[PDB]
RNA sequence: ACCCCUAUACCUUCUGCAUAAUGAAUUAACUAGAAAUAACUUUGCAAGGAGAGCCAAAGCUAAGACCCCCGAAACCAGACGAGCUACCUAAGAACAGCUAAAAGAGCACACCCGUCUAUGUAGCAAAAUAGUGGGAAGAUUUAUAGGUAGAGGCGACAAACCUACCGAGCCUGGUGAUAGCUGGUUGUCCAAGAUAGAAUCUUAGUUCAACUUUAAAUUUGCCCACAGAACCAAAUCCCCUUGUAAAUUUAACUGUUAGUCCAAAGAGGAACAGCUCUUUGGACACUAGGAAAAAACCUUGUAGAGAGAGUAAAAAAUUUAACACCCAUAGUAGGCCUAAAAGCAGCCACCAAUUAAGAAAGCGUUCAAGCUCAACACCCACUACCUAAAAAAUCCCAAACAUAUA
RNA sequence: GUACCCUAACCGUGCAAAGGUAGCAUAAUCACUUGUUCCUUAAAUAGGGACCUGUAUGAAUGGCUCCACGAGGGUUCAGCUGUCUCUUACUUUUAACCAGUGAAAUUGACCUGCCCGUGAAGAGGCGGGCAUAACACAGCAAGACGAGAAGACCCUAUGGAGCU
RNA sequence: ACCUCGGAGCAGAACCCAACCUCCGAGCAGUACAUGCUAAGACUUCACCAGUCAAAGCGAACCUCAAUUGAUCCAAUAACUUGACCAACGGAACAAGUUACCCUAGGGAUAACAGCGCAAUCCUAUUCUAGAGUCCAUAUCAACAAUAGGGUUUACGACCUCGAUGUUGGAUCAGGACAUCCCGAUGGUGCAGCCGCUAUUAAAGGUUCGUUUGUUCAACGAUUAAAGUCCUACGUGAUCUGAGUUCAGACCGGAGUAAUCCAGGUCGGUUUCUAUCUACUUUAAAUUCCUCCCUGUACGAAAGGACAAGAGAAAUAAGGCCUACUUCACAAAGCGCCUUCCCCCGUAAAUGAUAUCAUCUCAACUUAGAUACCCACACCCACCCAAGAACAGGGUU
């Protein structure tokens, strides 16, 4: 999202161009377990959103 | 970790025990249900766990009928009296069509 | 005879072994399924049968036919052991020479021990040899007898030593201890035969179910037509026909209940794993052909002989980047801002002369100045395929071949 | 909390039976750790001296010095030397050949090759290629997951035992 | 951490369906007092036990809730009835630690090393062009992100092996990859020269000695042309070592009532093998540094300061020999002496079409661009040897 926003905001002409998202903000949560953890022991904590 | 506990209960084995057209004797349980999915109709009684059993001996038929609750059933009457005009509720009902007559008159004496 | 072609010993264990997992040199001999309750079969007699006792609403009597071998560490009882060693008792013995002459003193033999090294490791030796060392008149060393014994002794505690495996000696007995664990389990031939699950000091086991096997009795069993199964996708349930021949019940038991990949729907993990967990379905643990070798992918199953035939599955194809030429004065250093910002720092407008040039699309200048594009003319004509990598460790890996009618 | 950092002679508060005293101190000492500084060496995670709530030192769980002593552990001057740079020569034993006597562990069967691939995942034996008359003697130790000891670690067992 | 019971998802539509999977709860409360008796037919948590609904009838009247729970024996009671956080919840009536002093039966059904799978982590290359670099993306570095590759780390998995696959560093011997540390060739530069930085090609040859530490590493000293990165069962213990690490002894600090323990420190501590099979046991072209001159030349304002060509001197490596030296002595050796010879491909240019210019050309085309050793062969009884384990070989005029 930052790549899209920065590239389009830099390259666009704000006097004759306009841009909108057709994709919502990151909402689906992705969880990661601790580094080096063995298999099992519950589901990992929420890391980020996509 | 895994701080979720419980949720180990088995399946209740509920649902339909007698489908369409099945010959059913008196007192046979037709359906077992946790909520009112199928309603009792003609010659079908309901037991306090909301089970459905046959009151007569015959053939099980599932129909779809209009729903008029008892005027003392407060929440159902509230839903009725908040429904818009021109609309009617429909529910699935279970009936037993009795196959045999109640009895016969036959000759026993020649007095 | 070899040379050609085919061909990954056996047993056990396992999801799966050519496995570089187990066992086996070989020969001969020895070496491992014992029985009840019932059931079934065949007789005898029969509302009774049996040579007392017992059973009997067709039973009773008799026979047949069914249940292995080896192995612990252990525990207890009674003996035998202190000729080794631990400590003790009785009475003995040895300790050269030198320092100083007193010493649990020093050097140093005999003697006692065993620090370090090397050799040895089925040895000379079930702890040795060689050198090097600690002590060597003392808490020393040692010969002889005797004592203390295992629920114990003895110990300058190393949980050491008690007749060469002492965290509890050895022998005999109980004893053919026990082993949900490993190993093994011996003629021939045929047939049926593959894994829902629940409990459990249970997950290396067992019991019940499920599946499987046999023998009986009976009538429906699989495939399924329409109608039908709830509010908050693939399908399934139910099911008459029809295609078929199996199903249920009764009797009697074992064994399997430590599971692998592939396709699909998901869950956990990294939208990792030849990962783990469920579900549907295949195949494998059974044969054969193919994908190189090959478990699980594809083809195909019911058995034999043939020097016959038709087939199934079955052999990877691809090779990519040329792009113009010629030209350019000028209203103006458009206005504002700034030291200047001149088409090109930032703003407003974007008109307008020449035939034809944006109040300038890139560069370039502190700013300037400069050079390219868009524009005239010029002319054959914009010629326009719209695409894109490379690495590892013994030695590349069939040989090869674009062109003779499917 | 209090004297620029640090640190509190000091003040306040709470608990305990008492709140670690003297001494020593980076230790034969949890982590920090190769603590900081000086000596020693050309060069020091070593050794010695010093500082140090040692945030887990410490007083017969004995604390700290000290004389002798130690096959105890560590450092070092000087010398010595095949320890090494860097190995060489000789003798004896061993060795190898002739003669006599004559074991053991091991051993499914073997007519017992190399490369790459495959596969119960590390092939002499399977696939594709390569190599290839037969047979002794000496040597080597890369492989035969070489031999030995039903793994000395780990787990399991409604298996044991010793100790508290 | 959990162990029993229930609801929702996973499991969308008959039933069922797991995970140390994702969430929510339960171990009651309230009413009644016919919450009496009895009895067809059914359901069923995949077994059993347990659990669930109920027509009719007698007698009266005219239960809510989702789980809300515990078997048998036995105990209390005259009887009816009532007894566990038996929560390890199908429950043994009542039993903890520790073991490195340990033992047994097994397990690669299960961990540690090694192999394998995977690549999260680690490493590399490209793509994009923000940004840094006075200006300038692309001399050099590089954000967000994308694509692809490697199998050196730490994991993760539990597939071979527990009727043994012995282990960290070191010695010895090294085989291989190139992602090159040096030497070679080339392109770019913010390359004047010397030095550099970056990229392409190149694996023939090379890649030091020491102090501390058991160390791999790391720091430091002194050099060198350089002191490469890896893989090879973290190559290599039937070739060696045993400092470390994880047996039995002991100490310190801490923990524990104690036995004992510490993924803490410290001192000590047995490394067996006679080779059966495979494999192998003599394959002659060497690299590098330094000195001189070129030359104080090119270049540069100066300071600084080359590349070619050529000459010499070494060092190592390979092969060999004893004249002298030295260990020594009919000889074997080094510390001594002698000899050692080809290229190597990145690219830079000329002519010239497709495309009548140009263009180094996956256009046709032009240029930069080995020899040596060995080689004959029943004299052989025997002797000698500079030949040799035996055998073989050479000499015996
Ligand atoms: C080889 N040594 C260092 C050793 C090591 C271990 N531990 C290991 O296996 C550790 N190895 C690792 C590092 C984990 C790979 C060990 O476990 C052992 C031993 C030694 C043996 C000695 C045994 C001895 N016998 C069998 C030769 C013996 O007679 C006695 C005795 N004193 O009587 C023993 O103590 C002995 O049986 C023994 O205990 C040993 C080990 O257990
Ligand atoms: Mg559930
Ligand atoms: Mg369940
Ligand atoms: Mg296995
Ligand atoms: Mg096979
Ligand atoms: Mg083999
Ligand atoms: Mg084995
Ligand atoms: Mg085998
Ligand atoms: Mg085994
Ligand atoms: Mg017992
Ligand atoms: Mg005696
Ligand atoms: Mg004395
Ligand atoms: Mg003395
Ligand atoms: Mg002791
Ligand atoms: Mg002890
Ligand atoms: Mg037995
Ligand atoms: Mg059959
Ligand atoms: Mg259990
Ligand atoms: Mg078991
Ligand atoms: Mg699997
Ligand atoms: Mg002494
Ligand atoms: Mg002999
Ligand atoms: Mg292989
Ligand atoms: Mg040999
Ligand atoms: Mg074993
Ligand atoms: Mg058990
Ligand atoms: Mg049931
Ligand atoms: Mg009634
Ligand atoms: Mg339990
Ligand atoms: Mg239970
Ligand atoms: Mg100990
Ligand atoms: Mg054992
Ligand atoms: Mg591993
Ligand atoms: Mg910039
Ligand atoms: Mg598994
Ligand atoms: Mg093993
Ligand atoms: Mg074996
Ligand atoms: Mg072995
Ligand atoms: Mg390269
Ligand atoms: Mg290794
Ligand atoms: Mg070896
Ligand atoms: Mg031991
Ligand atoms: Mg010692
Ligand atoms: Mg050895
Ligand atoms: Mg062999």
């Amino acid at each position: 999202f930052e790549m899209m926003r920065l590239t389009i905001n830099r390259s666009m002409d704000p006097k004759n161009m306009f841009a909108i998202w057709r994709v919502p903000a990151p909402f689906k949560p992705i969880t990661r377990k601790s580094v080096g953890h063995r298999m099992g022991g519950g589901k990992g904590a929420i890391d980020h959103y996509v | 970790s895994s701080k979720n506990l419980g949720g180990k209960s088995s399946g209740r084995r509920q649902g339909i025990k007698k489908m369409e057209g099945h010959y059913v004797h008196a007192g046979n349980i037709i359906a077992t249900q946790r909520h009112f999915r199928w309603h009792p109709g003609a010659h079908v009684g309901v037991g306090k766990n909301k089970c459905l059993y046959a009151l007569e001996e015959g053939i099980v038929r599932y129909t779809k009928e209009v729903y008029v609750p008892h005027p003392r059933n407060t929440e159902a009457v509230d839903l009725i009296t908040r429904l818009p005009k021109g609309a009617v509720l429909y529910k699935t009902f279970v009936h037993v069509v009795p196959a045999k007559p109640e009895g016969t008159f036959k000759l026993v004496a020649m007095l």
